[PDB]
Order: C-alpha cells, then structure tokens, then sequence
C-alpha cells in the first residue's frame, strides 16, 4: 500500500497473508469465514506454496499471535482471462479452520442490489496488505490500511491504457500521493455501513504504483456472488464459470 | 428503502412498498423487521476489543 | 499487481525504431528484467519500463 497508515490492533481483522515455501508474502486475501480465503486468481501464479498465515500484522516481529494455515483446495472463476485480469477471482479451502480471536473476525459478503445501491454509493472504501509502500520501493513489513475513493466508471475508462471490463472498479487517488501496489493483490476492499464492514472488492491491478493521472483497480464483488457461494460448498473445479 | 436506508440495520429491500431489511450471515433480525444481533462472539464487519 | 512488469508469453516484436517498435524492460524469467521492441500494433501505450534500474527495482 503506497500511502495510509499502518493498522492498529482491531483494526483490519479479515486479512490473509498469502506467504510461500520459505517466509515471503507475495499477495493478500481476505478471511471470507473459517474455511475459505477470498484472492486474486492471477496470485497463483508468483508461488508454489501459498502458506496462509492469518493472525499477521507486521512481518518482522515475527512472533506468536499469528499462524499459517496449508490448504486443501484453490479454484479460479473460469473466464478468468490471464492478460486481461478479467474475473480475477479465486476463493481457497484450509485444512485448519480458523479460531477467530484478536486479529482475526470474518468479513461479510453484501448482497448485489444493496451493494450497488447502498454501499458502493459511499464516498470511501479501506483496502490492505504488506506490499510495496512505493512503487520502486519494497515491502511492508507492516499490514497499512488505506482509506481511498471510490471513483468513477466514466473517468477511470479514459485513465486505463489496457480494458477496464464490466467486473471491474476503480479507486483512489489521481494526483494525490496514495494508492495500493505490488505483493498487496487480493487483499479486502471493505465498505462500512455504520459499523459492519462489508467486501465490495478485490485488490486486482494497476500502472505502477500511485501514479500520475492513475487510480487503482479492484475486482468488483457485488458481481462476483454467487459463484463465491457456489464454490462456498462445492470447492474443486470452476463451475459454469 | 433509500432515506436512513430504511430503519434497518443493514441489508433492504423494496418488498411491493415496503422495505425488507434483513441482515448478513449469522446475525437475526429484530422482533421490530429492523436490527440484526451478533450471532457469533467475533463476527463479519467487526473490529474491535471489550467495551 | 504492477501490470507495467509483464505481457507474460513474448508477443513476436523486431521492430526497431524504425519500424516504431518501443523498448520496454519487462521483467525476465526471474532474476531481473529484459529489453524488448514493442511493436506499434502490439502497443497498448501504456507507460512501460524505460530501463534495467527502474524496471529491477520496481519488478523485482
């Protein structure tokens, strides 16, 4: 995360540091509940283990509150198109449920009309992670929230070199310093409505890293449901998507 | 719905005039059609320590 | 999540700049980054990796 303090204890709870086959992070997930982590599909991709420690807020320290999990299953939506980043979604199963405690609590899933409607009406949104706190410069041994803007369809289209496509959202910052970045991909989008956070989105890409004329772009979630859901029972194979 | 979204802790709905407001998982709604309690002890959306 | 580090197959560009092919520094089969002319109908014209320092240090 470029930008935006780092996180108090309380604060972000329903993160997941996607670590690999030693102790690096490369990509963030949100918990969804005890079973399942909610990621970018384009993540797996930089691993070969994706150790999900959850209960991790700032790398170095690495002592005890935290606690990596191994899993037993990943499945990507399929129409995820590769170079396109389009349906950039995967949700993964644990084989060791998570015991809730300080650091860790769910995150709620909205539901599509409410969402729209409702919650991505609001001005802001908090997205999180470890990543690259510039872009040119490296990783965050330090889970940071950003507070950002959710911008509009309209204008983030003309900023976009590549397609911005109907599962898409951008958000952030234009000229102003702040913006998500590099290792912090799949990490929460979350939008409180008075004092429930919900997730509206997935981290998914960007230009660099809080760069001129440039907002983030995140994975749309309200449009993502119901084979969320889906998957949320039958894991294994993608599913008509 | 729409105004104070519609006197309901979260979720609405436009049920042929009324709102519907129901709740995410694992919270029940009011005796009132409106509140949703905690059902869990660290539950979605929730940060925070005791009291 | 910076997409300016990747097109991730090879596209097919000897173009030079005569041809108006861009050079771009995507990054490489790990390690560090490459060099590659971008040809004009492959570019997206997106603010690509001018150099080996600030493609490196920014892709890896």
């Amino acid at each position: 995360i470029v930008g935006g303090r780092d996180c108090a204890e309380g604060e972000c709870p329903w993160q997941a540091l996607l670590v690999n086959e030693e102790n690096e992070g490369f990509c963030g997930g949100t918990i969804l509940n005890e079973f399942y982590v909610l990621t970018a599909a384009h993540c797996l991709h930089q691993a070969k283990r994706f150790t999900v420690r959850v209960g991790d807020r700032n790398t170095e320290q690495e002592e005890g509150n935290e606690m990596a999990h191994e899993v037993e299953m990943t499945v990507k939506h399929s129409r995820f198109v590769k170079e396109t980043y389009d349906f950039d979604i995967a949700v993964l199963r644990l084989k060791t449920p998570i015991r809730f405690r300080r650091n860790v609590a769910p995150a709620c899933l909205p539901e599509k009309d409410w969402a729209e409607a409702t919650l991505m009406t609001q001005k802001t949104g908090i997205v999180s992670g470890f990543g690259r706190t510039h872009e040119k410069g490296r990783l965050s041994s330090t889970l940071k929230m950003l507070e950002v803007p959710y911008v509009d369809r309209s204008t983030c289209k003309l900023s976009s070199s590549f397609t911005i496509t109907p599962n898409m959202f951008c958000a952030g910052y234009d000229t102003q310093p702040e913006d998500a970045c590099q290792g912090d991909s799949g990490g929460p989008h979350v939008t409180r409505f008075k004092d429930t956070y919900f997730v509206t989105g997935i981290v998914s890409w960007g230009e660099g890293c809080a760069r001129k004329g440039k907002f983030g772009v995140y994975t749309k979630v309200s449009n993502f449901l119901k084979w969320i859901d889906k998957i949320m029972k039958a894991r294994a194979g993608a599913a008509g998507s | 719905c729409s105004l104070d979204n519609g006197g309901c802790d979260q979720f609405c709905r436009e049920e042929r005039s009324e709102v519907r407001c129901s709740c995410a998982h694992g919270y029940v709604l009011g005796d009132d059609s409106k509140s949703c309690v905690s059902t869990e002890r660290f539950p979605c959306g929730k940060f925070t320590q005791g009291r | 999540y910076n997409r300016l580090c990747i097109k991730p197959r090879d596209w097919i560009d000897e173009c030079d700049s005569n041809e108006g092919g861009e050079r771009a520094y995507f990054r490489n089969g790990k390690g560090g980054c490459d060099s590659f002319w971008i040809c004009p109908e492959d570019h997206t014209g997106a603010d690509y990796y001018s150099s080996y320092r600030d493609c490196f240090n920014a892709c890896i």
